[PDB]
């Protein structure tokens, strides 16, 4: 339930990199 | 036939089931305020969880829920700020009294929702005759505390409150809104302070009017300090502190009111030292030294430390246009006391950052033997929002508290310091400001 | 010598810059200067000895500071 | 909320909105006659005007007690509401157990029956892994660090591309 | 035992705040 | 727990352990202790670095108390989320995001000469779809002007560059006139505030668009992570998560003497307490002291 502690900063301003849609709903319908 | 904890358990089981709709949440909240159940935090948490969980919403249930949230004095920014979407969807279907309650309610929590305040101020200035002036004061409170510097609604409220004679509490809420907005319109504030003579049913609104007039620095009304003197039992320590601060800032002379306020305030810090936040402790030290009223020996050194804590903490989080302005004023003090070239300009500016007796650090501290002159820069955050742009009462508070430490505080506001051509006129202005405070320099 | 400064000098900036610059000539050496202007220096100065360069400018100081603190946080 | 609030016994709710609890106020100019009525037990009192204004003198200031954090619990609630969406389409799966009998065994081609038994084993795999809800917490702990490092920005926690582009529009179209 | 507190429970747990504090305590003297 | 510059940042915050250390320090000051003198030293680079590393200790445990509005349709959850990030930035000592990123632009290009160099220096803070649209306008006016477009304000190349950058910014959906009218100002308050109310409608559009883009990326990441995880058998999931837990716990039990590791292990013990106190009373919740 625990995560790696990071101490780093985000020096750029970037669009938040939306991830592509998985095919798991389509594969489970298949 | 009359039982408080059994009906608390009935509301508890009524709100703990799975499919509670919004009307049950709203009347559970209203029934939870009318029984005054600040002793039970879990019940208010259950009611606010079900208020966040509800999806149906009409005008009446949303309005009574928001009224109950603000009458009970509960604060949870998530479920109240997520109640503004139900407001903006239902905003043209709202009554003017209902729009009043929801806008005062979402403003009191501090919900940063600019579409709600824009579409509510446009409604209240499009049909201004629909609104009884208490509704005007509630919408003014909500738009002022929601973070929009709306002077259109402020001018409309000034016209209504000058035309219509209003209540005591209505005028107090309008004064609190105008004090957060920082507007100080004497044509409006006079029409509001003339309403404080019919006898006030509350003490919190008289304390709010005292804090508002202290923040605007008009003067102590003497129809407010006596009402605050007789009824200094209806105030929390975090409220009587604001009351005494706004009395000391407006320039009150009555010490019986300060005795009545500090008799509430000081045993709260005796019982719990950490319960009051340091903004209230700094306001307490301001009110304790300006009017000279006395409070116990631990509390005096405590708020003497806490003014220094709040002062250098506000210095540490400085707005970065106040910081460049303090650098400009310090360079002007360098070339006003005589510094022809930039090495001795920088050496003088770095010399002027002497510390303070309370532990704090002062930016422009010039000492000559025993006489010390502190310089203050008042950027725009501590100015009035009008074209006269008089500085607010808090810089007079800071000056009058530093003055009891040995300084002769010179105020250099930025409305006129930035309107000078170059560094020679600015050095002349700073020296002229120092000379009319302390001509011994 | 040759000095590049961010803005044209004052007559005490010139004198104490001259006193600063004699630590880079280890004798009884006199310096004549050819003072230039570069606003991409953010203060300080850059000395050019025509076989040797001393960068006491603050643009160099802030980029070396940034290299130091961006290296040290990777060390911890 | 603020230190001075201005509500109580004025434009208050005069009645409850649902029939689950009954509430009436018979308010005069000075005080109020409230009788709250909830099922078996009903209570009644006379609430002052100086009590509903004195109620917000202290604040409740509700705060959530979470297992790890509120951010983690929001991400885990989203993972749970996505596992519900996958469970709802493992809920519309046809009953293959109604075709296990030996009259279906021997009528069928052998490779098709092997494919059918593999499809049943596959459904048991999918259903055993979509109902492992004790995995969603350590799944939510993989979304937390990259998001929380994006909010340790050197500019602002709330900065984005639209505000930064609008501020570059202001900055570049001003006098240098 | 159980029933810990209220302010002890409101704190978020696996936020860093002490790697940032550790990097400050190992960086700010090392850069002074 | 208190280093007298940490506790000045934690006064304006409403976080739990920050207010706990503030209350403990204030309670020790009420018993006659003395306020340490605030250091009037640590010049501008050390001051800005210490500001950066003190505001982050207010920001990042305050991020973890802001519920992401994942899977919530409507304006109010995203407006709550962006308002909580705003209040967290205000508690941490930041300004408005507009003022802070404009300060970043003014700090980056305090030293530039030509406008293509301010595009090369503010490359990291503007979206590349906007930076490319400004670079093509700059090359378009650079072909006609036959000079490097300098960052002046009154040169004909700069004027005919800005008159086209305003056009591309109007194409993007950024009303450049209302933004310039707010950040320049006006004399009459009844005509400055009527355009501040338009700047704030754009500003609310801007920050809810940014917060909704962050929420959409976290939604897409969580859906991708779950759909990669739902394809595994249960034994692989259990051994992968047990190995990750055991490795991250051994990483905290390896380094001792550090404060973060013992706070990490205290937090693991607190999660175990939460599970135990829900186990002893599951229909009421965890046992809170009252």
């Amino acid at each position: 339930y625990l995560a790696p502690l990071r101490s780093d900063f985000t020096e750029e301003i970037t669009a938040p990199k939306v991830a592509s849609a998985s095919n798991l709903v389509n594969e489970w319908n298949n | 036939e009359n039982d408080v904890p059994a009906i608390l358990k009935e509301i508890d089981s009524l709100v703990s089931r799975e499919a509670v709709s919004a009307k049950e949440v709203s009347d559970a909240a209203v029934a939870l305020t009318y029984l005054q159940v600040k002793a039970n935090r879990r019940l208010w948490g259950k009611v606010l969880e079900k208020a966040g969980a509800a999806q149906d919403y009409d005008a009446a249930s949303l309005t009574n829920l928001l009224w109950a949230i603000n009458t009970g004095g509960v604060e949870h920014f998530k479920t109240v700020a997520e109640l503004a979407g139900p407001a903006v969807s239902l905003l043209p279907s709202l009554s003017p009294v209902q729009l009043s309650i929801v806008v005062e309610a979402l403003g009191g929590a501090g919900v940063k929702n600019y579409e709600l305040y824009n579409k509510a101020s446009a409604v209240v200035v499009s049909k201004i005759g629909e609104f009884k002036p208490a509704e005007i004061a509630r919408v003014l409170y909500g738009v002022a505390f929601g973070g929009v510097n709306d002077v259109a609604l402020a001018k409309a409220a000034g016209k209504v409150f000058a035309s219509t004679e209003v209540d005591s509490r209505t005028a107090a809420q309008a004064l609190y809104a105008l004090a957060k907005l920082g507007r100080a319109d004497k044509a409006t504030v006079d029409a509001l302070l003339k309403s404080f003579k019919k006898g006030t049913e509350s003490a919190s609104d008289a304390a709010a009017a005292s804090f508002a007039l202290g923040s605007l620095s008009f003067k102590a009304e003497k129809a407010i300090v006596d009402a605050l003197k007789a009824s200094a039992g209806d105030l929390a320590p975090a409220q009587a502190v604001e009351a005494a601060y706004g009395l000391a800032l407006s320039g009150a002379t009555d010490a019986e009111a300060f005795k009545a306020l500090f008799g509430v305030v000081a045993p709260a810090i005796e019982k719990a030292p950490d319960a009051l936040e340091v903004s209230s402790l700094a306001q307490l030290h301001v009110a304790s030294t300006i009017s000279g009223a006395k409070l116990p020996a631990a509390v005096g050194s405590f708020v003497a430390k806490a003014f220094g804590l709040a002062a250098d903490a506000a210095r540490l989080k400085r707005s970065s246009a106040e910081s460049a302005l303090v650098a400009d004023v310090a360079a002007a003090t360098a070339v006003a006391f005589g510094a022809q070239y930039r090495p001795e300009v920088a050496s003088a500016v770095a010399s002027y950052v002497k510390t303070a007796p309370d532990g704090s650090v002062l930016d422009i501290a010039i000492t000559k033997g025993d006489a010390k002159v502190l310089v203050q820069a008042v950027p725009s955050s501590l100015l009035t929002s009008t074209t006269p742009a008089k500085p607010l009462g808090h810089v007079a508070a800071y000056s009058k508290v530093r003055e009891a430490q040995g300084y002769a505080v010179a105020v250099v506001p930025a409305n006129e310091f930035e309107a000078l051509p170059d560094q020679k006129a600015k050095a002349q202005y700073v020296l002229a400001a120092i000379k009319k405070v302390a001509p011994s320099f | 010598c040759t000095v590049i400064t961010a803005e044209p000098l004052d007559k005490l900036e010139r004198v104490e810059l001259t006193k600063k610059a004699e630590k880079f000539v280890d004798a009884g050496f006199k310096l004549v200067m050819q003072e230039k202007i570069d606003k991409k220096l953010l203060g300080g100065f850059v000395i050019e000895f025509s076989d040797r360069r001393v960068d006491m400018s603050t643009a160099k100081k802030v980029e070396e500071f940034n290299n130091f603190v961006n290296k040290l946080v990777l060390s911890i | 909320l603020t230190t001075f609030t201005f509500s109580g016994l004025q434009d208050a709710p005069v009645a409850a909105l649902s029939g689950s609890i009954k509430l009436n106020v018979a308010a005069k100019a000075g005080k109020a006659e409230v009788t709250v009525a909830a099922g078996a037990a009903k209570a009644a009192t006379q609430v002052s005007a100086a009590a509903l204004r004195k109620l917000s003198g202290s604040k409740i200031s509700l705060a959530e007690v979470a297992r790890i954090s509120v951010l983690h619990s929001s991400i885990q609630n989203y993972l749970l509401s996505l596992s519900n969406e996958r469970y709802q389409l493992l809920s519309q799966w046809p009953d293959f157990t109604t075709m296990y009998g030996k009259d279906f065994y021997y009528r069928a081609h052998p490779e098709d029956l092997k494919k059918f038994y593999d499809a049943a084993d596959e459904y048991y795999k999918l259903y055993e892994t979509v109902t492992e809800f004790d995995s969603l917490s350590a799944l939510a702990s993989q979304v937390v660090p990259n998001y929380a490092a994006r909010r340790r920005s050197t500019v602002h926690p709330a900065i984005g591309s639209t505000v930064a582009d609008g501020a570059f529009t202001n900055f570049l179209l001003s006098k240098q | 035992a159980d029933a810990k507190a209220l302010d002890e429970l409101r704190k978020p747990k696996f936020s860093s705040k002490y790697l940032i504090q550790h990097v400050s305590q190992k960086l700010i003297p090392a850069v002074k | 727990a208190v280093s007298k510059k940490e506790v000045l940042y934690f006064l304006s915050s409403k976080d739990a352990e920050s207010s706990t250390a503030v209350k403990s320090y204030l309670k020790s000051l009420y018993a006659g202790a003395q306020v340490e003198a605030t250091e009037t030293d640590a010049s501008e680079l050390i001051a800005q670095l210490e500001k950066k590393y003190l505001s982050a200790q207010v920001v990042e445990p305050g991020v973890h108390n802001i519920a992401l509005p994942l899977g919530e349709s409507g304006s109010a959850p995203v407006k709550r989320y962006a308002a909580e990030l705003f209040n967290l930035g205000a508690q941490a000592g930041f300004e408005c995001p507009f003022i802070e990123v404009s300060k970043k632009f003014g700090q980056e290009t305090a030293t530039s000469e030509t406008v293509k160099d301010v595009l090369n220096k503010t490359k990291s803070y503007v979206s590349a779809d906007y930076n490319a649209a400004l670079n093509e306008v700059l090359s378009s006016v650079e072909a006609e002007i036959n000079g490097p477009v300098l960052f002046d304000g009154k040169t004909e190349g700069f004027k005919k560059f800005a008159a086209k950058a305003k056009a591309v910014a109007v194409s993007r959906g950024l009303p450049a006139d209302t933004i310039l009218a707010y950040c320049a100002g006006s004399a009459n308050e009844d005509a400055a505030d009527k355009v501040s109310k338009e700047f704030f409608t754009w500003f609310e559009s801007a920050y809810t668009a940014d917060a909704a883009a962050e929420v959409k990326a976290i939604e897409a990441e969580a859906a991708s992570i779950l759909d990669r995880h739902l394809a595994k058998p249960v034994a692989q999931i259990r051994k992968e998560q047990a190995s990750a837990y055991a490795s991250l716990l051994k990483r905290a039990e390896t380094a001792k003497g550090a404060k973060w590791a013992e706070k990490y292990l205290e937090d693991v013990k607190a999660v175990q307490w939460f599970d135990a106190s829900v186990a002893e009373a599951p229909a009421s919740g965890p046992k809170v002291a009252a």
